């Protein structure tokens, strides 16, 4: 119950696996450019900002943040977001965000 | 003329025994394979014979320090020869789950 996707340290979506359809319900191509904040749940924004801010700042460890995300079925669904920077140690180009995101229980 | 680092960067996925559980459509272009032709199996039958010694160090290394970056290994092309890499792999756990690799081949492509 997970997909990958890769953002902007912005949180742009820049990359999103089809598995996403599953999981919160939207294609690929619906989730591109889009903010990952824009479907975040009003309480866990600014969280979720604070989370992609630091994990820039953790040296490519990973960092794990939970948050309600809307899906395609208008459905707030509980996420767990494994994230982590990648910059290819040959470039000196901006440093991308890589996330594993599954649909988790909050119980 | 060549492609840049990036164009020559993919993701995959693989399970705690090394098998695939996704892969990103740009191996095509690099390597050529399909990512479906790839689910299920084994990243370790795609290894040069002379660098499965220290690619088993690396996942054992890997498992016990949570990320690990590889050296310098070849990797079986879909129409013979062998490519290089370099990965980055890191484990997903619940606070493992999974192992996520980001892959760069060194050699010189299109
Ligand atoms: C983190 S690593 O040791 O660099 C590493 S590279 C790799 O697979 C290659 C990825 C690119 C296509 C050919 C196969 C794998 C690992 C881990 O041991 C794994 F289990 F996730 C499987």
């Amino acid at each position: 119950t997970r997909f990958i996707s890769r953002h902007n340290i912005e949180g742009i979506f820049t990359f999103v696996d089809h598995r996403c359809v599953a999981t919160v319900g939207y294609q690929p191509q619906e989730l591109l450019g889009k903010n990952i904040v824009e479907f975040c749940h009003p309480e866990d924004q600014q969280l979720l900002r604070d989370s992609f801010q630091q994990v820039v700042k953790l040296k490519g460890q990973v960092l794990s943040v939970m948050f309600r995300f809307r899906s395609k079925n208008q459905e707030w669904l509980w996420m767990r977001t494994s994230s982590f920077t990648f910059q290819n140690p040959y470039s000196d180009e901006i440093e991308y965000i890589i996330c594993t995101n599954t649909n988790v229980k909050n119980s | 003329e060549f492609k840049g680092l990036d164009s020559k960067t993919f993701l995959s996925e693989h399970s705690m025994d090394m098998k695939f559980t996704y892969c990103d459509d740009r191996i095509t272009e690099l390597i050529g394979y399909h990512p479906e032709e790839l689910l299920g199996r084994s990243a370790y039958e795609f290894y040069h014979a002379l660098d499965s010694e220290n690619m088993t160090k690396s996942h054992q290394n890997l498992c016990t320090k949570g990320q690990v970056v590889s050296g310098q290994y070849r990797m079986l092309a879909k129409h013979g020869g062998y490519v290089w890499l370099e990965t980055q792999g890191t484990v997903i756990y619940n606070p493992p789950q999974c192992i996520m690799c980001v892959n760069y081949v060194l050699s010189e492509i299109e």
